[PDB]
RNA sequence: UCGA
């Protein structure tokens, strides 16, 4: 046995019913969330968990983040009056304003459920999981947002105020635009979902698993899904319940994956910290007579073990992929640690630019070292190709200030 | 030791008599074992006597209407629901009523047999105008709590049988003992005294725990 | 303990499907055996086949 | 498409179009095996899947 | 009750002529219409390994459809556990469910072996499972876990085993989140951020070394070793060890 | 009304009318405004009542800027909306103001009181579930009302109103008489226990007394869901939000015993029954009280005429009317034939077709009013006498009813428990309804911890507030205003624990079977809740055997009609992905569409023997003689050795 | 009309008994206040005896390690906090001890083989009697944290016996192993009694 | 029309 010495969440309680599943099965699985819910009741009622007005803790820095926001707004509306800026312009920074306050708010609000009280009862239904989320915790103790239109044009008029302050006459009828858009567009999505599930099932009807072998040669290669600059499904989770069709030999010829080995939880950490690109059985490359091969499948992800003769996997496929459908809806920031004067030189060709906001700046279309002044620390940063940068040179900057924006459409009117 | 002494006792205009009482000393955790037993006991265990049944004497049913009173059926026994009653006979009596005049009917008015009183005079039951004549008569049977009721023109009610409405206990320390001192407020309706009320309380109680200590 | 006795039985078989005909196809032979006037109201003809089959399985 | 376009025509009138899958298969002169799901639900006999496999 | 005597009626009515009660139809029917209290002790041991299949519209996969061993019960609504509500997706503000009886003996083997609600445990879709606590089970499971850095009252005490922290929670001597000594002689210890290095290092006589750790402390030459943990983390690991060692 | 809207599918179809809205002679939906001169609203003289026309040329504001008396407005950043665009503007340069901050929601938001804290979506279900509560048997005043329950009254009709200034004379329980002063005896009727559409109560009661001066707009008698003066669709009882042993775990509601004895959430509902003596082609139907097969055990309370007298229990299986209708069939089986040959007992020409209470019904009966004919009504054809009988029943709180309150929160009981196992405040008092804290930050419920800890304010203090919703000074006017009151209620010398320093709307209670007090402060406060029309007795429904289709010999559908519940394509999509192919069998044969497989699986169960291999269902026999009816040439073969002929179906 | 009879008992390897007792029949909610009444006397408020301080020459506090004993002395105070042993309510005495050989003292030792060393040792203790526990705070006989608990675990379930419904207590007692729980349910009886009989007057 |  094991001591489990942390505190325990709901993603922590899902990792301790699949180990009580591939140990001891389905009888002692389920008898261990008999008494965990025994356990979470006991102690639920034990503690007393009561929500009140005054547990909505509001930060006591968002006044001093509304007046700061709103005197960047107020130095952009009289711009618009000398003719320096257009309207669109003007709606860009508006938008980017308050949009940027509202995350500032976002961090200060789980900041502060940590320093003030660990033990609270709006953070301990959110950060367990229990059944609270930090898009509803913000709308309580936060900045409500922008909301939109009912055609969906952002209003630059923002909610400034929550659900414990209480929202004015003209903060409800913009909150009432996106209301009613998220009612018609719940009874309309289970009507497209339902039909979709209905055609998935008859293209699907007549997939049974009849024979145990084929004797096929192709494979699938399969990789990590990487969505550009960050991976959302890992090489461990697509081998999770597939046979093999090569073999995995990357040090010194490595035994340990051979041909038509069930990869269980634990083997699929191994070849995706060997390998990168392994070939796998698919009903893609099955070569079957109406019907998928018992290998070419797999596992069976409801049971564990490998699938049995005579069972409709084109009915579980279409039920697994209609069920979620009625709950479905590239630049970087520069610092400076030091103040100075920047040094440009002749070996950059920075052109002058407009940029989305009412601010101009010099746009670079070649590299070149961008280094500004220091007393005793160097400080320099490479350029990039269509990017701008915003100091000139000649101007002394202030400590910490922005040196440019390096990078790591639509037709509207 | 356990000297049992009363701080006060209240007693409303003939509806609720509150008295207050105290217990030391005991023992180090035994405030929480005499105040929760004994209060479970007097809010559901003690029995009382209430209006069982009532033949209104001209109307068969409780969805109808009596010419010249100003409440119907339904709202006299609700008016007599709430009625504080006692008896001693173990056994349902029956109690008459008539009214004639132009002005209100109070629980005086009742005409009830021998070992039945009525504790709380003036109780609000349906006013008359100068019209009609009231014949109703009333069954008091006795009872533990509160029963379902799931003759001839007899309607039945689902009465109570609760005398003690709430009990209320602090556990307090003395001053190394770590003895503690046990209060007790005992609120009844005025067909017990909360003084009689402990003393059946108790009995249940030391009843409750005579054979598990012989036979074993 | 039935419930810990028919994961016993779904294991070591390779065919979850067939499994559960042999005890459909076994209960009715109990139900035939037991047409006398002893009748056993906690132990039925389809539990009846699961204990069987799996203390001959061991 | 592809569920219109199978070897089932009881499958296929069924789903949609039952006008003209039926129109179809009485000039060809189709033939139905009864193999398969969704068509022994209509039949009335035990389904090739699970238990009625073997 | 008066749903079960509708749904089990011709499997009541057949043990009534077999027991010798009545001898037809016409004499079982009259007697199961009357209210005896004779038919309710029939109905309660016929319903004994009789599975019923339980059923919420709409039925989007295929765990939507689970049997259970049904309990006669006081009132008029379907007792419905709470650990299979994410499998119906069964919110308890006005869904109602639908009710199925099987007839056959076949049947009833395959929805026992097959169509059981503690046999459902991992879905169909995914390799996890959803028989899990999901709302108000986490909430009390955070909250033994959890560490209260105010109500210690007895916080760093020194017991000896799990089961004497036990005893000592009965009574008055440690709270919930009480820093507490724990001699426990295994090595599988998971915690949060763990770590393997060994800071403060003291030396005992004859050559006897104390490893001290973050929440750990080691008596090596491995002696003895005590985890600093909480009240709360022993009674939520004493009921995984009786529930999966049997 | 952007709020109240139907959910499902009339989502948006089906709207609401707001509270100033009129529709002039023309048909457009106009709105008042006040007027503003100079930066000051002009409150002095009539609406303008623009019918939207203040869109391309006039500046409008809400009712909720900050105003002075009578100088000049207080905020210098106004929002108005002009050309469908909100923006702030100068307040000297605005047209129009609104007339009340309630303008925009309808009569049935505006009984919401706090408005602004709760979210759109979940005022939604509340304004809809506000439409749903039932007349109790004796309503109560809500603590936490919005002021505007008084105007719905009497608009309603259901409330009798006073019209001519006088004196009151005589009430009793069916009429109240008045005399008109500056035939001078009018007579006001009250009517007691009345049917409704849905089942439900009108009944009236008398509020005013003899010898009292009236004026033209006071409430002489409430109706049923209608408190005095205002409206009254709930009780105001005590409330805690903390989690019992999994009895308020997913949206539930624990309650307590003393809402079952103290008659609180009782309403009654009067249930309609008919009956008609039709005229049959072979002898004409009569109602007699000599029905056959029938002894003493039903007989008890008919008059010898077939019919029920008034104030009779009734009870599920008895008998309304007893009505007989002649047969003339006479093909008595071989089986009959013998067995009626030995006892005697020759079987009579009538058939018994009385009038019977369904299951689970019960009650008293109220009204058993006959119409028949030469009497003075007109009567349907083909009908010789029609009895209509009223049932009244008076129905508690029970387990498995839905009850909810007034900012979205339902739910269904699940438990009942003493008041000796509920949770108790420090002074004694129990807890009626301990709801569950975790539905309250998912779904943004703010209001209803408002609503609580200002009815609780106003328990110890007897006052009954009322609080318009949409103002006042930020911050200053919602939490302080409930944390001010609670401290005027804490100020008591009887009422120390009512208030605390270190938690505000929260107090310390001790559990009831313990008696320990619980580690964390919880949340108390006086609910207001209602009580629903989705009882538990109209949703319970089961069928054995019944009666079948007409066509396919399918079981039928309905509660009232003993139908069965539909195994639809998306149920059988389940069972094909498990391994239930016996079950799939079942389910389609020996259930439905077989007039021969359900004889021989209903005998299987009664003689103990079972058997497999069901025919041929019905509804693919009827499909077969469809499609040879459109010219088609359709069979079925058998693919046998040398052998390839047509198989027969049907026959 | 009351009847208690035990459902099934239970020994381990060590001496430690548990017995299931069944109530019935009780009114409708006397099952809940009988339980809990009997599980506060059973796991406070019983008289036990423990070791509560000892005595080991060459040892001066609790941290400090005495030669050929492979454990520390807090490793000491532990395996002797766990004595099951029963002084029949009689004065404090001085006991002495001369593989574990646990078997060996100078009272009626109840399961003589726990743990005490695995040296390759002279040890003087004291036995008191009394009632709840002690901690000692640090700074002659090292006077150790002691715990008089007969009765380690009381569970109780309450459910319907029959549908006035009654009720139907399930009492499991899990003792320490010098008291039956057969007695200890006697012993635990006799408190509650005695706490109503003065007040009932 | 109304509930999920
Ligand atoms: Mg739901
Ligand atoms: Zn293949």
């Amino acid at each position: 046995m094991t001591f489990y010495n942390y505190t325990i969440d709901k993603g922590r309680l899902k990792k301790l019913i699949a180990l009580a599943y591939r140990r001891y099965g389905s009888a002692r699985c389920s008898q261990l969330a008999d008494e965990l819910k025994e356990l979470g009741f006991r102690f639920a009622t034990k503690a007393g968990v009561s929500i009140s007005v005054d547990d909505l803790t509001i930060p006591p820095e968002k006044k001093q983040m509304l007046e700061a926001a709103e005197k960047e707004i107020r130095t952009t509306e009289e711009r618009y009056a000398r003719g320096e800026i257009t309207e669109v312009e003007r709606f860009q920074k508006v938008i980017d304003t308050w949009n940027g306050t509202s995350e500032e708010l976002k961090d200060q609000v789980v900041v502060n459920f940590r320093k003030t009280d660990p033990l609270n009862s709006v953070y301990m239904m959110a950060f367990s999981g229990a059944r609270g989320n930090m898009s509803q915790v913000r709308q309580l103790v936060g900045m409500r947002g922008l909301m939109a239109d009912p055609q969906g044009e952002i209003i630059d008029l923002p909610i400034k105020t929550n659900f414990r302050e209480g929202l004015t006459v003209t903060e409800y009828v913009i909150s009432s635009y996106g209301a009613r858009k998220g009612l018609v567009d719940t009874a309309l999505r289970t009507a497209d979902s339902g039909y979709l599930t209905r055609r998935l099932v008859d293209v699907s009807q007549d997939v049974i698993v009849r024979e145990q072998d084929c004797g096929t040669e192709r494979s699938l290669r399969v990789t990590a899904m990487t969505d550009g600059d960050q991976v959302k499904i890992s090489l461990a989770d697509r081998l999770f319940g597939r046979l093999l069709a090569k073999d995995v030999v990357g040090p010194d010829g490595e035994i340990i994956a051979k041909r038509n080995d069930e990869i269980d939880e634990a083997l699929a950490n191994r070849i995706a910290a060997v390998t990168d690109e392994v070939y796998v059985r698919s009903p893609l490359t099955c070569e079957a007579a109406r019907s998928v091969c018992q290998n070419c499948y797999g596992w069976s992800l409801a049971h564990g073990h490998k699938v049995d003769l005579g069972e409709a996997v084109g009915i579980i496929a279409a039920q697994s992929i209609g069920e979620p459908g009625t709950q479905l809806t590239v630049a970087r920031q520069e610092k400076a640690p030091e103040d100075g004067t920047v040094k440009w030189g002749k070996g950059l060709s920075t052109r002058k630019v407009r940029t989305r906001h009412g601010e101009d700046a010099e746009q670079v279309e070649i590299a070149g070292d961008l280094i500004w002044k220091g007393e005793g620390k160097k400080q320099t940063y490479s350029l990039t190709p269509g990017s701008l940068l915003f100091v000139q040179d000649g101007q002394t900057v202030t400590a910490g200030q922005l040196m440019t924006e390096i990078s790591l459409t639509e037709r509207a009117t | 030791q356990f000297q049992i002494e009363c701080v006060e006792s209240s007693t409303r205009k003939n509806q609720q008599q509150y008295s207050k009482f105290s217990l030391e000393p005991l023992d180090r955790g035994q405030g929480t074992t005499v105040g929760n037993a004994l209060r479970r006991v007097l809010l559901s265990n003690l029995p009382g006597a209430a209006v069982t049944a009532i033949r209104i004497a001209g109307v068969n049913h409780e969805f109808a209407t009596i010419l010249g009173v100003r409440e119907d059926v339904l709202e006299i026994m609700l008016n007599m629901k709430e009625l504080v009653l006692k008896s001693y006979t173990d056994q349902p009596q029956i109690g008459r009523l008539t009214a004639i005049g132009p002005g209100t009917v109070t629980a005086a008015q009742f005409e009830v047999p021998s070992e039945v009183e009525v504790i709380d005079p003036n109780q609000y039951i349906a006013t008359l105008a100068e019209g009609a004549k009231l014949e109703m008569e009333f069954r008091v049977e006795r009872g533990v709590g509160y029963r379902v009721i799931e003759s001839l023109d007899f309607l039945q009610i689902d009465s109570v049988f609760m005398p003690v409405t709430k009990v209320n206990y602090t556990v307090e320390d003395i001053r190394m003992s770590p003895k503690d001192r046990l209060i007790l407020d005992i609120w009844t309706n005025g067909s017990i005294q909360p003084r009689e009320a402990l003393s059946e309380a108790s009995d249940i109680i030391a009843n409750l725990f005579i054979p598990l200590k012989d036979l074993n | 303990h039935i419930i810990y006795r028919s994961e016993e039985l779904l294991g070591a078989a390779s065919n979850r499907y067939n499994i559960t005909v042999r005890v459909a196809k076994r209960a009715k032979e109990n139900r035939s055996e037991d047409f006398d006037s002893i009748d056993d109201p906690n132990m039925k003809p389809a539990i009846r086949a699961i204990i069987e089959m799996s203390d001959e399985l061991t | 498409k592809a569920s219109l376009n199978t070897d089932s025509f009881i499958s296929a009138a069924s789903f949609q179009e039952t006008t003209r899958v039926l129109t179809e298969a009485a000039i060809e002169g189709k033939s139905d095996w009864l193999r398969g799901l969704k068509e022994n639900v209509i039949i009335g006999r035990l389904i090739p899947a699970g238990t009625g496999f073997s | 009750r008066e749903m079960a005597i509708e749904l089990f009626q011709p499997f009541v009515i057949h043990r009534l002529i077999k027991l010798g009660i009545v001898n037809n139809i016409k004499a079982a029917k009259k007697l199961i219409l009357k209210g005896d209290p004779q038919i309710w002790s029939v109905l309660e041991e016929v319903i004994t390994g009789h599975p019923v299949m339980l059923n919420r519209a709409p039925t989007l996969h295929r765990l939507g459809i689970q049997a259970f061993e049904p309990i006669l019960v006081e009132g008029r609504a379907i007792q419905l556990h709470p650990l299979v509500c994410p499998a119906f997706n069964a919110d308890f503000d006005g869904d109602q469910m639908a009710v199925h009886v099987p007839l056959s003996l076949e049947a009833q083997c395959e929805a026992r072996l097959l169509m059981l609600a503690c046999h459902n445990v991992l879905s169909p879709a995914t390799g996890k499972p959803i028989v899990a606590p999901s709302q108000d089970m986490v909430l009390g499971c955070y909250y033994l876990t959890a560490e209260n850095p105010n109500a210690q009252k007895g916080a760093g005490r020194y017991f000896a085993g799990i089961e004497d922290a036990l005893r000592a929670y009965d009574h008055g001597q440690v709270d919930l989140h009480s820093q507490i000594w724990i001699r426990h002689l295994d090595e599988d210890v998971v915690t949060e951020k763990p770590d393997t290095e060994v800071i403060k290092t003291e030396d005992l006589g004859d050559g006897t070394v104390m490893k001290y750790y973050r929440e750990r402390k080691i008596r090596e030459g491995i002696i003895t070793q005590y985890i600093q943990t909480t009240p709360g983390r022993i009674i939520y690991n004493k009921t995984i060890a009786e529930a999966l060692v049997f | 009304c952007p709020v109240e809207t139907p959910e499902g599918p009339n989502a948006g179809l089906i709207g609401s009318l707001a509270t100033c809205a009129r529709v002039n002679d023309y048909g457009f939906i106009e709105t008042p405004y006040f007027r503003v001169e100079s930066g000051r609203v002009r409150k002095d003289l009539d609406p303008v009542y623009l019918t939207a026309d203040e869109e391309d040329d006039m500046r409008v504001a809400p009712g909720d800027i900050p105003t002075d008396e009578e100088g000049n407005i207080i905020g210098e950043s106004v929002p108005i909306r002009y050309r469908q665009e909100f923006s702030t503007t100068s307040p000297e340069q605005v047209d129009y103001v609104a007339v009340s901050p309630v303008q925009i929601i309808s009569v049935a938001t505006s009984m919401i009181p706090f408005l602004e804290h709760d979210d759109a979506n979940r005022a939604l279900m509340g304004s809809n579930m506000q439409r749903q509560a039932v007349p109790l048997l004796r309503p109560e005043r809500p603590l936490v009302g919005t002021g505007l329950e008084a105007q719905a009254a009497r608009d309603s009709g259901m409330v009798i109103v006073s019209r001519t200034h006088g004196i009151v004379t005589y009430v009793d329980a069916t009429e109240i008489r008045v005399q008109p002063h500056s035939g001078e005896e009018i007579v006001y009727p009250i009517q007691k226990y009345q049917r409704s559409n849905q089942d439900t109560c009108l009944n009236q009661r008398p509020l005013v007394y003899a010898g009292e001066d009236v004026v033209p707009g006071q409430v002489l008698a409430d109706g049923s869901a209608t408190e005095g003066g205002e409206l009254a669709l709930g009780q105001n009882i005590l409330v805690a939000y903390m989690p019992w042993e999994g009895y308020n775990y997913e949206d539930a509601i624990l309650i307590s015993e003393r809402l079952v004895y103290d008659d609180v959430y009782t309403s009654i509902h009067i249930e309609k029954f008919e009956i008609e003596a039709r005229q049959t082609k072979l002898g004409p139907e009569e109602i007699t009280r000599e029905i056959p097969n029938v002894g003493e055990d039903a007989l008890r309370n008919l008059d010898e005429h077939g019919i029920i007298r008034i104030g009779a229990w009734v009870e599920s299986g008895d008998i309304l009317v007893g009505k007989v209708t002649p047969k003339g069939e006479a093909d008595q089986p071989p089986e009959e034939k013998l067995l009626r040959a030995i006892f005697g007992e020759k079987a009579r020409d009538v058939r018994d077709n009385s009038l019977r209470v369904p299951n689970g019904e019960k009650g008293r009966v109220v009204d058993v009013r006959v119409f028949t004919r030469e009497k003075g009504d007109e009567l349907p054809p083909g009908a010789n006498m029609v009895v209509r009988i009223y049932v009244a029943q008076k129905r508690k709180i029970q387990v498995g009813d839905k009850m909810a309150g007034r900012h979205g929160n339902k739910g269904i009981i699940s438990r009942i428990l003493p008041i000796e196992d509920m949770p108790y405040l420090p002074d004694g008092r129990p807890i009626d309804i301990a709801l569950n804290p975790l539905g309250v930050p998912s779904r943004m419920n703010v209001g209803q911890v408002f609503e609580c800890l200002l009815g609780w304010a106003g328990e110890n203090l007897g006052v009954r507030f009322k609080i318009t919703p949409f103002d006042m000074y930020g911050e200053e006017a919602s939490r302080d205003t409930v944390h001010g009151l609670l401290e005027e209620a804490s100020q008591r010398p009887n009422k120390d624990w009512v208030f605390n320093e270190n938690h505000p709307g929260k107090i310390q209670v001790f559990d009831g079977r313990t008696g320990e007090p619980f580690d964390r402060p919880i949340t108390v406060g006086q609910a207001y809740m209602l009580k629903l029309v989705h009882l538990v007795d109209d949703k319970i429904h089961a069928r054995s055997t019944g009666p079948y289709s007409l066509v396919t010999q399918q079981p039928l559908g309905g509660k009232a009609q003993q139908g069965g519940q539909r195994f639809g394509e998306m149920e059988v999509w389940a069972l094909e992905a498990y391994g239930a192919a016996y079950i799939l069998q079942e389910l389609l044969t020996v259930k439905s569409d077989d007039m021969q497989g359900r004889n021989e699986a209903l005998n299987a169960i009664v003689k103990g023997k079972s058997i497999p291999r069901p025919g041929t269902p019905e509804s693919f026999k009827v499909l077969m003689r469809e499609l040879q009816s459109l010219g088609l040439d359709i069979a079925a073969h058998k693919v046998q050795l040398s052998e390839d002929g047509e198989s027969a179906d049907a026959e």
